RNA sequence: AUCAGAGAAAAGGUGUUAGUUCAUCUAGACAGCAGGACGGUGGCCAUGGAAGUCGGAAUCCGCUAAGGAGUGUGUAA
RNA sequence: AAAGUUACCACAGGGAUCUUGUGGCAGCCAAGCGCGACGUUGCUUCGGCUCUUCCUAUCAUACCGAAGCAGAAUUCGGUAAGCGUUGGACCCACUAAUAGGGAACGUGAGCUGGGACCGUCGUGAGACGGUUAGUCUACUGAUGAAG
């Protein structure tokens, strides 16, 4: 699913036109009346099996390119259901897979009758009969080729989240000050925006701490975006961030928040959970003044630790010539004391006898 | 085919009668010519149309249509015009100048502001400061929301961090100057209301007194 | 790859003749000629 | 990336500097460019050309005036299965048949139960030769009727027929 | 030629035109 | 149409001569040359006014005439006012290096993109290149020629040009930004 | 005619030339500049939301010189 | 008493002897000229080695266009036949790639592999014979008289 490496899906009308435009290109293209009653039937024929090859290997590799929801683990699976109708996904890859079983079908129908072809005409008329079924056959199957190309489209920009490494979950209130604490610990850069649900989608982002590789997930505030950050809570082996909003300056109230966090505590049980005060200056406790922006690393060690706990010559020769052309003079780098010789340059044989050998 | 321009189409349904339409603003023009009194020339000005639905509520109708068609209908001769003395008239007569019936110290007196246009000049020279873009030049107690107007300005500004800036800063208008098209637009976006609306009343077209004085 | 009559082959030869080659060439010549 | 990263990488940075007015002059210019396009191509692409342009003419024709009223010894035919004397292939041989109903217009796939008879030939009836304007009876219980072949199922590939009612 | 092919034609191709638009 | 006809009145300029068909411009700024020998139009001189005729013309030589209006008035007003038009650097990481050699004739841009590649392009006759100081990483093309001045910005925009990248998200490159008269 | 000239046919062409018909036009023809392009109303639903322009039904209206329950871009809106 | 019939027919004899990429059928519309286009509803003996060139309807190499095309790796589409397109047994591995074709009997005067009549005995059936009958030129280089 996060895997993504699928190939773009064609329109209908595109995959039909390059269906065809490939066996013309491909296949050969001129037959007359002159030729045999066998190479007549052999050329319909082997123009039939070429656009039926043709339209197997796309459909193929269209059904091989969207991965198995069962198949994939259940956080992914959760995700992929609660954002792009997992039920109806399948059913289109199954019509799909109907499809492609009817249109090889037709072919081994239309290849069988074409072997005992009788005229041109008849070849000419069963080529454009078995063509023409495909194409029905192509267009009949429409609307599927656009939900596969939006899921794919879905699925390619998805992140690739990582559950199995240690992790850290902020989910909690929205504008909680979570998204802004996640975006300072890791290299990602949630954007804020003063509306609710800013974050429709989970952002992942990797941090070094301890010579450890933790993965920073954020998730919406808390509707699909909420029901998605609930079901990547649900099945990720990591620690719960809630923050509640000590200053209520994000718009939730303290009570509103502990009552969330209880009722969100099905989730965030066999887990460590750190309660983050946010705007201070504005279940372990940790105080982070989030328009202060202080304690924001001290929150994020301690989370860390909880989580532990509970699992130039270069220059040189650039400059002078560059890199390949640049000839280095190792007899610069010499301890000869006298720099003249150094510099010259010796008889290493004379004569018959190697004089540097001898001497 | 031939080499000819291609012409769009659209589907509002909201064409205008044209002929008939004119033919209308003219009938309407010689009713509000023969109505009661108060012998009001004033139709429209620089200032937007709820300006002057605004103008318009307090009468009991400025209406002017097609400049000089009213007078074009009632004719330049006065055996032709229904009004007296009207061939100097119809001279004077011209732009958006109408009927209405309700007055004149409000006229007179009380002239609202509102965005200017291009032609006129402006009273001033506002200067536009370098770096972030100020909506109300730095009066207000700036949103970075408006991206894509960088696009839409035009002017030497860079989308640097989601915010438009300026390299340089560039006056939006210079006094004793016409106000061209970008100072215009400039004006228009701005909070720069450098017009105030004026009316015509000049004369009045008196039943009996017939007078149309020329002040 | 780029046969020997790729036009940027051509232009980067062009180049490459006023920088490694050409006054080192003719000067080279002129010493020969004063001998 | 994660989601829209483009989609943030245009909120953050801008646009290409000239996108705007390329598209513009792309647009503009696209007069010519299919004109040109209609003159130069030769062959299978300009005949597809010349069919596209002439259906796209026809619904811009009419969404026009939708706009305007709103204002050996063998049998070498396909058949269906001493007296025997030649030989039926069972691949040319075909038991459904696509019986289209005259008055309710609806294309059912009914199993052929038998030749009534074939115009062309006593012997090619006898034989259940399935060919055009042969008379075949079908099962018609789901909807036994006997039914025209309008099609030449020879080349067609598919037995379709119509029914006599 | 000079485009692909001669525009000159098989004494029996043009007979064969001439019968082929007769009919 | 038996008559097609189009008139320019002149300005200061000193010298319109259209002699042997070829326009030669000579204004306060310079002197210009061009060659109209390939439009088959009457080049009449009366007074401060010229008329471009066509007699018994096809439409398409017919459109020959307000092209050559056109282009012999882009002339007249590079002779008298010039042209200038205002380029802009982009760059996101590497910024761009520019160097003029010649007063500018030529410039030769070096750490695009990372590029090691020195490209050396050279501006038409009648253009030189310069430097803003009013503006940082400014490049001004200012000369007579429109023309000559138009293919040197699209020369430099066409060699700066990112190949086999995601244009949508890669915006470095050397673009127009201001293009007008010198005043 | 960058494949001139000495059945493949249904068509395509911002290729040219004549006509045929119908339309506007000093009440100002097109085209271009300068503007308006409004008020109930964010009509009614839809959903993180869609204020004419996610979408589904309505398609009313006062004012005018004219402004749609909106031509598209755009907007999370 | 036999007679009709045979397209269920069988055994002998006589006469005759341009091509490529879009399915069909049935309806609803249906610009228009009873048809009626685009749209819309249903349902489903041959066969292959070498070789020479040639075609492009391009597998690779070169350059562009588009696509949620971040990068990389791709996919599709243009120009393009200059240059290539293996080694072994549906494979196999290498390879940048292991593209499709023509030389109408590709190159069998380059190359190789996987009877007829008559008679006789004959029911619905098949065999045991007598005659028989084939048909200088071009290119590669080498000299060479001569205004």
């Amino acid at each position: 699913a996060v895997f993504k490496n699928i190939t773009p899906i064609p329109d209908v009308n595109t995959f039909l036109d390059v269906v065809l435009s490939r066996t013309q290109r491909k296949t050969p293209t001129v037959i007359r009346s002159g030729f045999k009653i066998s190479r007549i039937r052999g050329f319909y024929g082997r123009k039939v099996k070429f656009t039926q090859d043709t339209i197997t290997e796309k459909l193929d590799s269209i059904l091989q390119e969207f991965p198995k929801l069962n198949d994939i683990h259940p956080f992914h699976a959760d995700l992929l259901n609660i954002l792009y109708d997992r039920d109806h996904l399948k059913i289109a890859l199954s019509q799909l897979s109907t499809a492609k079983h009817l249109v090889e079908n037709v072919a081994r129908d239309y290849i069988r009758l074409l072997k005992y072809g009788d005229s041109l005409y008849r070849c000419k008329q069963l080529k454009r009969a078995a063509l023409g079924r495909m194409a029905t056959i192509i267009k009949r199957q429409k609307s599927s080729l656009e939900f596969l190309e939006q899921v794919r489209q879905h699925l390619s920009r998805l992140p690739a989240i990582d559950p199995n490494t240690r992790t850290l979950l902020v989910c909690g209130y929205p504008n909680v000050g979570k998204s802004s604490f996640m975006n300072k610990v890791t290299r990602a850069q949630v954007d804020v925006q003063p509306y609710a649900f800013t974050t429709k989608s989970l952002f992942v982002g990797h941090f070094d701490y301890k010579y450890l590789r933790w993965q920073v997930i954020d998730t919406p505030g808390i509707n699909t975006i909420e029901m998605q950050s609930i079901t990547a809570m649900a099945h990720l082996r990591s620690a719960v961030l809630y923050f509640m909003d000590l200053s209520e300056m994000c718009g939730y109230s303290v009570a509103a928040q502990v009552k969330l966090y209880h009722s969100i505590k099905p989730l965030f049980a066999n887990k460590v959970t750190i309660l983050v005060l946010n705007k201070i200056d504005a279940v372990k406790v940790v105080q982070t003044s989030c328009v202060q922006d202080i304690g924001v690393m001290d929150v994020r060690t301690t989370a860390c630790e909880a989580l532990l706990a509970a699992r130039l010559a270069r220059d040189i020769e650039a400059a002078n010539g560059g890199a390949g052309v640049y000839n280095v003079e190792l007899r610069d780098k010499y301890i000869l004391q006298d720099p003249s010789w150094k510099y010259d340059r010796m008889p290493e044989l004379l004569d018959g006898k190697n004089v540097a050998d001898f001497v | 085919p031939k080499s000819r321009r291609s012409k769009v189409l659209t589907l509002a349904q909201t064409e205008k009668k044209g002929h008939e339409g004119k033919a209308a603003l003219f009938s309407g023009v010689q009713q509000s010519l023969d109505s009661f009194d108060y012998m009001w020339i004033f139709d429209v000005t620089n200032m937007r149309n709820t300006y002057l639905k605004r103008i318009r509520d307090d009468w009991k109708r400025i209406f002017m249509g097609k400049t000089k068609v009213m007078a074009k209908a009632l004719g330049h001769t006065p055996e032709e015009e229904h009004a007296e003395n009207v061939s100097k008239l119809t001279k004077l007569l011209h732009g958006a100048v109408g009927l209405l019936f309700t007055v004149i110290g409000y006229f007179e007196s009380f002239v609202q502001n509102d965005f200017a246009r291009a032609g006129a000049v402006a009273p001033f020279t506002h200067v536009i400061p370098a770096g972030p873009v100020y909506s109300r030049a730095g009066q207000i107690p700036l949103t970075h929301t408006l991206e894509p107007q960088v696009r839409q300005l035009g002017m030497p500004t860079v989308l640097k961090n989601g915010v438009v800036t300026l390299l340089a800063d560039f006056p939006l208008c210079t006094e004793g100057q016409q106000l061209d098209s970008r100072q215009t637009r400039l004006l228009k976006l701005f909070g720069i209301t450098a017009a105030e609306f004026k009316v015509g009343l000049l004369g009045y077209y008196s039943k009996k007194g017939a007078s149309v004085e020329f002040l | 790859t780029s046969g020997p009559r790729d036009n940027n082959r051509n232009k980067w030869a062009k180049k490459h003749l006023k920088k490694g080659k050409r006054a080192k060439n003719s000067n080279f010549s002129k010493f020969l000629k004063k001998k | 990336p994660q989601n829209e990263y483009i989609e943030e990488s245009i909120r953050k940075h801008g646009r290409r500097f000239d996108h705007e007015e390329r598209k513009r002059k792309k647009a503009a210019r696209e007069a010519h460019d299919a004109s040109l396009y209609a003159q130069k191509t030769r062959g299978i692409k300009a005949k597809l050309y010349q069919e596209k342009r002439r259906k796209e003419k026809i619904q811009m024709k009419k969404t026009i005036k939708q706009h305007e009223e709103r204002n050996k010894r063998m049998i070498t035919k396909a058949t269906f299965v001493k007296y025997e004397r030649f030989i039926r292939p069972m691949a040319l041989r075909q038991k459904k048949a696509n019986v289209t109903h005259k008055e309710l217009g609806v294309t059912m796939q009914l199993p052929i139960i038998g030749v009534k008879k074939n115009p062309q030939s006593p012997t090619y009836t006898q034989l259940g030769v399935l060919t055009k304007g042969t008379v075949i009876e079908v099962n018609v219980s789901e909807l036994g009727k006997y039914a025209q072949i309008t099609n030449n199922p020879e080349l067609d590939g598919c037995v379709n027929a119509l029914l006599l009612t | 030629s000079l485009k692909k092919k001669s525009k000159r034609r098989t004494t029996r191709l043009r007979s064969r035109i001439e019968k082929k638009a007769a009919e | 149409d038996i008559y097609k006809d189009e008139t320019l009145t002149i300005p200061k300029g000193v010298t319109v001569d259209i002699k042997a068909r070829n326009v030669t411009v000579t204004g306060p700024r310079g002197t210009l040359k061009q060659n109209l020998r390939h439009v088959d139009i009457e080049m009449k001189k009366q007074g401060n006014t010229i008329k471009f005729i066509v007699w018994h013309g096809s439409r398409k030589h017919n459109a020959c005439i307000r092209s050559v209006y056109s282009i012999i008035n882009n002339m007249i007003i590079g002779v008298t006012q010039g042209f200038r038009y205002k380029m802009r650097l982009v760059y996101a990481h590497f910024p761009i290096n520019i160097n003029l050699t010649e007063n500018g004739t030529v410039v030769e841009i070096r750490n695009f993109l990372g590029e090691r590649i020195t490209r050396v392009i050279k501006c038409l006759p009648g253009v030189t290149v310069s430097i803003s100081s009013a503006v940082k990483d400014e490049i001004i093309l200012e000369g007579n020629s429109l023309e000559n001045v138009s293919q040197s910005a699209a020369n430099i925009k066409q060699i700066c040009n990112v190949r086999n990248k995601d244009i949508r998200k890669f915006l470095d490159g050397i673009y127009v930004s201001e293009r007008g008269n010198i005043e």
